[PDB]
């Protein structure tokens, strides 16, 4: 299996193989599908929006709506605001959702259309009726990641909808980051254990792991609702869990309404999710209850009985850069060895975060590259192999072909059902990882031992 | 009637362009025209994708040891890593296959504003000397054209200086209206540039496959029962194809067309080229495969080889019988409606009746009006502009390698009895009275006819496919299989059988009440 | 592995080989360690209590304390009364619990030791200190199994504690029989979210699932404490889950304190889980809230996404009597198959709720036995496949020499880490239970598939 | 002191029983006396098993082509299944292996009151005939004395009714005091009935491991040591014996002690019968195994064996002397407690010390006054009421096999150079002064440990790993091995070593008091 990947290596600047990232636009199409009642809209030619939703129903095995502009080689002449124009106009007669949150595409960029103009252009023709918004963001496919695109959404949000209009709500913000519904659900679990009013944006929670009730809505029960969008404006202060993901709409609601925000990282793991916990007691008052301890707790007790299978294993981790930050502390913290450390998505923080962690644990020898793909990790394992591979779906080939434990984490995973269940922050998900990646280590261990060496008790 | 419930919502300039696309085919009018093949409406709703979709992800990535290049931004790569099911093997154990790859230019802001020509010829040899594959292919997405890159010259400069084939297509995904310009474009440059330019010698007995991808090993069940009648399969177009079968596509005898939009060109041009008449390939569903089988000995007229196909077709019959009986038996009386890309829609058809279930409904996303109707239409088409700058190819009789290869008697006879060479009717033709038939189907039709029809089960794709089973109806997937196959051939029926019976017997559909409502 | 075992069947009808079961004292000790406070303490021979304590830190990673009437060949010909009243009095000085909680071994059985008299004895020579309390049950190891011991210590609870005074609580008692401290939280979680007053008992959360804190707690948080025991006596209903283990403790409840009782199924699945919702509902007139219907939802959803893989497929269990009717009523909800159906545990009522389910579901060709043990499966197995293995840990041998995939279930599981953090019950356990299913079958179809066959997408 | 703190709270009763199972080791009485081996105070927490536990689960069970039936309710059986790790081969690749399985007659309430003799007979008739064993062992557990069951009749019936031998051990639960009683049960039919039952022809060099069970591989680890110096290992008492190995450990020159406690019946009875000698070994940590492999070779005394012998141990200690300093760096100052059964916490101190660890309190379960002071105090030691049934056998020297192996003279003069022959020393004689034995040590005396000394480290066995490991201190298991291993053995300081490192140095255990605290 992937039998064209050489072991020796030949520097490659031009040819991009098996990336780690993928474009912004459907970042922005999930953090569009964290407001209630709103339905995606993709700014270009119809391929883009039928990609990215079909990789959001592949990841969730649920409905994932977004509409087109549908850009005709005719947009490539005279632009797409007629596109858009049309497609407001059919939206709101067919499908009647309270917001439209449009993005953009590499074509629309690259075409310099004028949404600002065009969004006003409508609100002046009276194409959108009474009580409903239009708002956008500019997601750029040759710029940045996914995660990126879910940023610029956000920001979007606050652009279009944040107002401080002086009567204080008593809460606080948070944007959770590129994370998963149950992730958002167990945010949200935590804020309510600790009795801390908030608003959660954007949160797909009841949107992209809802129930079958035997009728389809369109519009699931989830997503943060305008009004509250609105009223972020009015909170006492902004968590942003994750700085690529979300620093730039905490920054912005910042600079419009004048909310101060705490940068934090995911909370993933020991000291990770500490520091969130923390920071909630911090900004509040508020003591920790007895509860969340006795989870804090169960995992030290876990990381402690399992400790035997963990000390010293080498792991490759790809994803991206604020789950694999916060991901890499945490096997850190388990005892183990980020060996291999990828993100496709730029930037610095990620370079300066890793390597941070891994000198204050005295760890050398380890490879951190961003903007690198699974074809480079790929060829780092066959020079010196590893214990542990975790990524997303396509790190499947890897760990067939290398024969690696493999622990399926972040997006997209299209290849197992359940997945958007189950938490990986807080105590509890870190709980779940500790266990699925024991379960993985001892279910090798397991399969290849001689007979002679296999064992009732592990 | 359904189709004005269906027309009810739509504002009046979208409701003046939808009805033409909607068609009620009955006993007095058994082929009614319909709109096809135009622009999708902004903001409807549609399932359609693009032009670079139907060129990469469609035609030409199945070739299995070219390696695909997108020019683009990532995502044109990542979208078409693996979601399509085509199947790939080593040729002989032991040639390249580049299936579980994907290979782009990774365009950054700087590609946009100075271009990107200088980081394609460099990944074009990176690709060259990390792989030496058979050939390159170089594919356009959306700011390509735009920001002034001319691939062409790329391409025709990195050939000479590498010395193998280099292919550039001009697929951004604007063009057209859906991902049959992308086929389009394909079927130009692999006729102008591929097809014709081996060296093999030609074998006894010998046939093409076009317009077939091997989608969960379809293809290599179908060449299963055509190599066991005694028939050499030369050459599928694309499924598991290597480059070099396709440069030798013109040395067979006939040419079997199982999917008409996507390989039309070629099978026209081929025809015309070389001689090499054609005839439609439905490999789906027992009445399909055995027509086609029996079509395909009528061309070659040989005593010996129309009997083993006999003999081939009852034994195959005879092996599956049990689970056809058992099929009707746990699904009669069922209905079902249908929506595919551009032809699965029709070819499922003979299939489902077979069981005992009715199809209500068929929808497509794409499919042209000869589709529809048929290809005596193609003279009555009007070239729309969003698809007028497509280029159209025109071969001639290639003089070294052009040869009757049926003469003019023997298709005339063949016409009479029955075979339809060289020529192809329709989904509308073909089916039933009282079906009703919706091009570009959007979100809105869908959930019309659900809530009107209530079928027992909805055929699609991964986009509808939940969405249709939160409302308690059952939806296979016709374009991936839900990741089973093969559907096609003998084999096929039986496991496309087996899942639907499976889905509908599925015990969780009768608990999605809680007791306590 | 297991070369030993023929596939040509002969019948057994004496040597007993890999059981499906052990016997009554560590039930009863588990039941014991789920009240606050309490010291189980092992009326015989101390290779019994070392064996017991052992098997429960082996399973739960945790500690397990229990104290011993250490028997030896002086008491075989005297008797147990001077060992126990020698015990009781350096069980209180030393380790101070508020309540022992004796249990008896085939030793003492054999002999026919009186604990009544010996425990009177004890408290007229004062050597129970006041406020301080020890109870008793029988537990002949050759009658029954672990489950019996689990049912008699409840019924030692329920003799000694249970009182009714008259003050109406306005609580219903839940037994929750033989089952894991997630199980048991999960059931307190539902009866919380439902707005039910209740007693839980016995319950081992926060006792065999705690947390690390770095000081020992002999007498950890949890436990049903002794002011609620003598409770139970005042409410309104007591719900018995699974008739094995809790029926003999609820049929005593109403015979002494006229508390009705129901009988419910161990809730695993749908309709199991549903029953036990409709009990409360019926019980109490509350209505059924949003959060435990959308989590209902969610298992729906995920059963029908996930359907391909389950239907149709051979399951072969063997676990104890109440959690195996449970969990085949499961499989067969999933679309499965139970094939080969086994418990360890004595008694018609298994026999009779897996006929009667595959009769209904119409499936010939089970087999399905009581005291059958694990060679039974294995010869079943190499005769006819099946498709999945479920059982404690003992089923490895087995899944890894027929090459099965293989779902840890029950009691012991002495091989992974954390499982006693997951629950089985309820609809979350439900969701739990299937994607650990899927997750098996899956992984078996990737390592095994030819690389054509390889799949992104599932 | 820490013996006062140890008694406090005990009552005035057991306060007075129990002072005598602690001791100091001083300068001034570098020996003292303890009291050992006397039966356990009910209610008191021991970690101490019954002598079914020491027969069947400890001595016999490893014998891996014998089935091993326990005559008991389930239990009994269940207990016995895999906890101990024991590991065991196929002979030769072919031959039987029962690791894997349990028999029991699951003795029912019909058996208790109407006895179980039939049931017992039945299935030993059933094991005999699925599997064919070597041969059969019949375990007696808690019920079968006082239920009239005459094991030993009905194996004798048995045995000759199927024509294999068939061995009953009465080793119910309650008798004796501890494990301890059990081994002895097991050491007199062994040397009765098995030893010197085979007739294979001795070769040269050989030796027999006794009292060493294979646990995690230990004994395949110190055999590829012998066999590369140059012994033939004749048998193993029973880590990964067969039958016909035991039947013929008489035909070896030199018996290596490794378990005092366990085998010492069988050890003195071989010399007695056989004449061959005994040394005490210890193939844990570098200075017991160098020290037991020079002792060896002095009793061969052989210029060959004795050069391989020194160029073995400067090969095998140059290969892993970085890990050795490696340990030391990483654990020198730390200090430690040790608990096991009757012999492990004596043989793994020459490791820790090599380490840089000090070893402040050591214990046995169930070790006898022998194995703390030395076996030159066994005159003085008088057996009491609660094991005073287990019977003594007595052996006289077989007229045909007996012969001098080592003639006194040379026996002297190697006692003179320090080789312990037919002579064992003790555990106290080598820990250093100022620290303190607890025999039948109990978790109240575990935890007054624990608060007054602090130790970085507590060895222990799986009902004492938690509880320490709760408090914030490691404990790594010595029975068990943490299912690792091997510990025995040159890799097995190795394996020792870095499974220590690692729990020392788990990022966990600071991380235990959160920030909020
Ligand atoms: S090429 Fe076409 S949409 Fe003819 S673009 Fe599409 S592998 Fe469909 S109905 Mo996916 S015209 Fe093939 C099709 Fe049919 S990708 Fe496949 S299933 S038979
Ligand atoms: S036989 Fe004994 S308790 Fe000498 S009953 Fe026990 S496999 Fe221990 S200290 Mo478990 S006298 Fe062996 C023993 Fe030592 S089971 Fe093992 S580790 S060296
Ligand atoms: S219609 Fe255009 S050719 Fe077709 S699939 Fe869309 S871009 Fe590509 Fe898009 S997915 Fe992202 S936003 Fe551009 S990089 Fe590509
Ligand atoms: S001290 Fe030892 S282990 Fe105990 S019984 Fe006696 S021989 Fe056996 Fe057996 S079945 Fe269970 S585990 Fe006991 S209560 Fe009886
Ligand atoms: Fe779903
Ligand atoms: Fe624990």
């Amino acid at each position: 299996m992937l039998d064209a990947t050489p072991k020796e290596i030949v520097e490659r600047k031009a040819l991009r193989i098996n990336p780690a990232k993928t474009c912004q636009p459907v970042g922005a199409m999930y953090a569009a599908l964290g407001i209630h009642n709103c339905l995606p809209h993709s700014h270009g030619s119809q391929g883009c929006c039928s990609y990215h939703r079909t990789v959001l129903s592949r990841h969730f095995k649920e409905p994932a709506m977004a509409s087109t502009s549908s850009f005709t080689e005719g947009a490539s002449v005279f632009g797409g605001g007629s596109n858009i124009k049309t497609a407001v106009k059919n939206i709101f007669s067919l499908y009647n959702p309270d917001i439209i949150a449009v993005h953009t595409t590499c074509l629309s960029e690259t075409l310099g259309d004028d949404l600002p103009t065009y969004i006003s252009q409508m609100e002046d023709a009276g194409s959108i009726p009474e009580g409903k918004l239009v708002i956008h963001t500019n997601t750029p496919s040759y710029v940045g990641s996914h995660v990126t695109g879910f940023a610029n959404m956000v920001q979007g949000i606050v652009n279009y909808l944040s107002e401080n209009t002086g009567a204080k709500n008593g809460k606080i913000n948070v944007i959770p980051g590129f994370v998963g519904p149950a992730d958002m659900r167990e945010i949200k679990r935590l804020f309510e254990a600790m009795d801390i009013p908030y608003i959660m944006f954007p949160d797909t929670s009841g949107v992209l792991d809802g129930p079958t009730t035997g009728e389809y809505k369109m519009y699931p029960e989830g997503g943060t609702k305008i009004e509250d969008l609105k009223d972020t404006g009015n909170s006492d202060l902004t968590l942003s869990l994750g700085s690529y993901a979300s620093d730039l709409g905490a920054k912005t609601l910042e600079k419009k309404c004048k909310v101060p925000f705490k940068t934090l990282r995911t909370p993933i793991g020991v000291s990770a999710t500490d520091e969130f916990i923390m920071a909630l007691s911090e900004a509040t008052g508020k003591e920790v209850p007895a509860s969340i301890e006795e989870e804090r707790g169960q995992l030290i007790d876990l990381m402690i009985d399992a400790q035997q299978y963990l000390q010293g294993k080498k792991v490759a981790l790809l994803g991206d850069p604020d789950e694999i930050i916060a991901l890499s502390k945490f096997i850190i913290e388990l005892g183990a060895i980020p060996k291999y450390v990828v993100t496709g998505t730029p930037g610095m923080k990620f370079q300066k975060e890793i390597d941070a962690m891994l000198a204050e644990a005295g760890i050398e020898g380890s490879k951190v590259k961003v903007e690198g793909d699974f074809f480079d990790v790929h060829q780092w394992i066959k020079n010196e192999g590893v214990d542990l591979l975790i990524s997303n779906t396509y790190g499947k080939f890897i760990a067939r072909e290398e024969n690696i434990p493999f622990v399926r984490f972040g997006f997209p995973i299209m290849d197992r059902y359940g997945h958007y269940y189950n938490p990986k922050v807080g105590y509890k998900g870190a709980i779940r990882l500790v266990e699925e990646i024991t379960n993985v280590i001892l279910d090798k261990i397991e399969r290849e031992c001689t007979e002679e060496d296999f064992e009732v008790v592990r | 009637n359904l189709k004005d419930e269906i027309l009810e919502k739509y504002i009046p300039k979208t409701k003046k362009t939808r009805s033409g696309h909607i068609v009620i085919k009955t006993e007095e009018t058994p082929n009614p025209e319909i709109v096809a093949n135009t622009r999708t409406v902004p903001g409807i709703i549609t399932a359609r994708g693009c032009a670079y979709a139907g060129c990469k992800g469609v035609v030409m990535g199945p070739i299995k040891d070219m390696v695909h290049i997108t020019h683009g931004p990532i995502g044109c790569s990542f979208y078409t890593w693996g979601g399509r099911r085509f199947k790939s093997k080593p040729e002989n154990g032991t040639g390249l296959n580049f299936n579980e790859y994907v290979f782009s230019t990774d365009m950054q802001e700087s590609d946009i504003v100075f271009g990107g020509v200088n980081k394609l010829k460099d990944a074009i040899h990176e690709a060259y000397e990390m792989f030496h594959p058979a050939a390159i292919g170089v594919y356009a997405t959306c700011p390509v054209g735009l920001i002034g890159d001319d691939i062409l010259a790329v391409a025709a400069t990195a050939s000479k200086e590498i010395g193998i084939p280099v292919h550039a297509f001009s697929c951004e995904g604007y063009k057209g209206v859906s991902q049959s310009a992308g086929h389009h474009i394909a079927n130009n440059t692999v006729m102008t540039d591929i097809i014709g330019k081996g060296n093999k010698e030609q074998k006894k007995y010998s046939i093409n496959v076009l317009g077939e991808y091997n989608i969960g090993g379809d293809a290599w069940e179908m060449d299963r029962v055509l190599e066991k009648i005694g028939y050499h399969v030369n050459a599928t177009l694309t499924g598991d194809a290597t480059y070099e079968k396709v440069q030798n596509a013109d040395k067979a005898d006939l040419n079997l067309v199982q999917c008409h939009r996507s390989i039309n060109y070629i099978a026209e041009m081929m025809e015309t080229k070389y001689g090499i008449p054609w005839i439609k390939c439905n490999f789906i569903g027992v009445d399909g495969i055995v027509e086609t089988l029996r079509d395909m000995a009528k061309c070659f007229d040989d005593p010996e080889l129309t009997k083993r196909t006999e003999e081939v077709i009852a034994e195959e019959i005879a092996a599956i019988q049990d689970d056809l009986d058992y099929f009707k038996e746990k699904l009669q009386g069922k209905t079902a409606c249908l929506y595919v890309g551009g032809s699965r829609s029709h070819t499922y058809m003979n299939m489902l009746k077979s069981f005992g279930v009715d199809s209500l409904v068929a929808g497509f996303e794409f499919a042209h009006r000869d589709d529809y109707e048929g290809r005596e239409v193609i003279p009555t088409i009007k070239i729309d502009a969003d698809s007028k700058n497509i280029p159209e190819i025109t071969v001639t009789p290639d003089e070294q390698k052009y040869r009757v290869v049926i003469p003019e008697d023997k298709v005339e006879e063949l016409k009479k009895a029955g075979v339809p060479l060289s020529s192809y009717g329709g989904m509308m033709k073909e089916m039933h009275d009282g079906t009703i038939l919706i091009d570009d189907m959007n979100h809105h039709d869908m959930e019309v006819v659900l809530e009107k029809l209530k079928p027992d089960m909805f055929f699609a794709g991964i986009k509808e496919k939940f969405v249709i089973q939160k409302g308690g109806v059952l939806s296979k997937q016709l374009h991936s299989y839900d990741y089973n196959g093969p559907y096609a051939g003998f084999r096929g029926v039986v496991n496309f059988g087996h899942e639907l019976v499976n889905g509908i017997y599925t015990p969780a559909w009768k608990m999605i009440t809680p007791p306590w409502k």
